[PDB]
RNA sequence: AAACCGGAUUAGAUACCCGGGUAGUCCACGCCCUAAACGAUGCGCGCUAGGUCUCUGGGUCUCCUGGGGGCCGAAGCUAACGCGU
RNA sequence: CGGUAAUACGGAGGGCGCGAGCGUUACCCGGAUUCACUGGGCGUAAAGGGCGUGUAGGCGGCCUGGGGCGUCCCAUGUGAAAGACCACGGCUCAACCGUGGGGGAGCGUGGGAUACGCUCAGGCUAGACGGUGGGAGAGGGUGGUGGAAUUCCCGGAGUAGCGGUGAA
């Protein structure tokens, strides 16, 4: 199910802070809004969900940046709703491009993981169970979804790009394909395969990045439900 | 006034695709179209052709460049890397048959017109002509 | 208010501060022709994303479209600082 | 470099380089795209004229026709020898020399081309100028006039200081 599903409440956002190389993928200044052509949109979904698929029935990784306010929750659904990564409070100096260090990162956050579950199951100098219990603290926080990556995704996919800059830089950087959807916010340019959408209506973030995540699952079996997000989406 | 047409239409053509345009108009021009067929032969633009604009010819040109690109700045490559007059009113330059210059061994052109009319370098070459060595091209 | 005449200050004070004061500052006419006479950026024309503030025209007056004044800054340029319809 | 540990001075051992030579000085080109034609620059490095007006000059939109000056092409004459370059030769080699061959811009003559530049003749309206109608402006010149303030002068009322400074 898609087409006028789109137009539901999805097509065009953002107005007068636009950058003109989207102007490929605009409809009109109607009611002094940008509205995004969706003809477009859909010719470009096919395309983008093309190359999911593909790098998905081949047994690839995708991995999901959406650090944004609200997408933050209907992220880590989706990424976790297909078991692949995901990024969602902050994006990292270097996640992709200085891998191997933010790594050792994960690689000590499950240090604590068997310290939790341990012999120290109550024991340590007791002041340090703030001091390291803290610790992981913070490494959770972040870590959650970048902890199943180990190594280079084949892709990313980002809800906005022009927010998520820092990673789109690293990812074209890495030669990694960019999967983005974006907004007349973006620079087409450096989005290998666009998906001219509404960064920032919940259910436009909902409707597309769901779907994306049936054709990850459906490329490997077993499709399931309405998907396990509807947030307090209100 | 416009001082040098033919500078124009090869900076007209060199600016519209530093930003990668699809198309440039030039105010038209005999002459000017001679060259252009040079180019559009040549497989440095798609092609050309003729057009108004507040109903004055002019000549729609059709640029042309390579593949999306690799990493960090995905810009295609230039089909036509450099675009430069050599003659101009400034300095009129003209070439005998015998100095007539090759163009980055070969893998250029050299636009240049004769009494015989308009000629890439090896075309003029050929029918032993020299004449005015209008610009490079490569 | 240069100069200059005094009062302070100071190691001294041909200065800074204070009290006076002529040229000059003003006008007319005739000279002089200089400057950090600066955007330290000669003049004209064509081409090359946009955003926002502003002065002044026109339109079918959300806006659109000329001509000035600004800032941010595509592409690009620059030793850098910056420049950028 | 040298101021008591000098691979920099002087000497010595050793070492590098060239060799009937090796160094020095002078002068020329180079590198020096450091006068930039090839091949440079001028906001802050040196460099935009204080600004205009417009003389000579330089440069000149679109179409068509003539001419053929520039420009291009073919032929031809000229470009002595030496030198240069290539060959093969003679002095035992080489230097030196002989013979032969091949370059060559520039200019003259004859013939040809006409795209661009030039020129002559026609044509267009996209540059420029004009017309009608509207606008904003501390743009300039001349005359006139207004209020606030300071200074002096005259009258009133009024008493012992005012002024000025960091303090005086
Ligand atoms: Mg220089
Ligand atoms: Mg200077």
């Amino acid at each position: 199910v898609k087409e006028l599903l789109e137009a539901g409440v999805h097509f065009g956002h953002e107005r007068k802070r636009w950058n003109p190389k989207f102007a490929r993928y605009i409809y009109a200044e109607r009611n002094g809004i940008h509205i995004i052509d969706l003809q477009k949109t859909m010719e470009e979904l096919e395309r983008t969900f093309r190359f999911i698929e593909d790098l998905a029935m081949r047994g690839g990784t995708i991995l999901f940046v959406g650090t944004k306010k609200q997408a933050q929750d209907i992220v880590r659904m989706e990424a976790e709703r297909a078991g692949m990564p995901y990024v969602n409070q902050r994006w990292l100096g270097g996640m992709l491009t200085n891998f191997k260090t933010i790594s050792q990162r994960v690689h000590r956050l499950e240090e604590l993981e068997a310290l939790f579950a341990s012999p120290e199951i109550e024991e340590r100098p007791k002041k340090e169970q703030v001091r390291l219990k803290h610790e992981l603290e913070r490494l959770q926080k972040y870590l959650s979804g970048f902890r199943l990556l180990k190594r280079l995704p084949d892709a990313i996919f980002v809800v906005d790009p022009t927010k998520e800059a820092i990673a789109v830089r690293e990812a074209r950087k890495l030669f990694i394909p960019v999967i983005a959807l974006a907004d007349t916010d973006s620079d087409p340019d450096l989005v290998d395969y666009i998906i001219p959408g509404n960064d920032d209506a919940i259910r436009s973030i909902q409707l597309i990045l769901s779907r994306a995540v049936d054709l990850i699952i459906q490329a490997r079996g077993g499709v399931v439900e309405p998907s396990p997000s509807y947030a307090l989406v209100q | 006034m416009l001082t040098d047409p033919i500078a124009d239409m090869l900076t007209r053509i060199r600016n519209a695709t530093r930003v990668y345009k699809e198309s440039t108009d030039v105010p038209a021009s005999r002459f000017k179209e001679e060259i252009l067929r040079i180019l559009a032969r040549e497989g440095f633009i798609k092609g050309y052709e003729r057009v108004d604009v507040d109903g004055k010819p002019y000549l729609r040109v059709y640029l042309k460049y390579g593949p999306r690109r690799q990493g960090p700045d995905p810009r295609p490559e230039q089909v036509i890397h450099h675009i430069r007059r050599i003659s101009k009113p400034g300095r009129r330059v003209y070439v005998g048959v015998k100095e007539i210059p090759r163009v980055r061994r070969g893998l250029g052109i050299a636009i240049l017109s004769t009494s015989k009319g308009v000629l890439t370098d090896r075309e003029a070459r050929k029918l032993g002509v020299g004449g005015e060595l209008i610009c490079e091209v490569w």
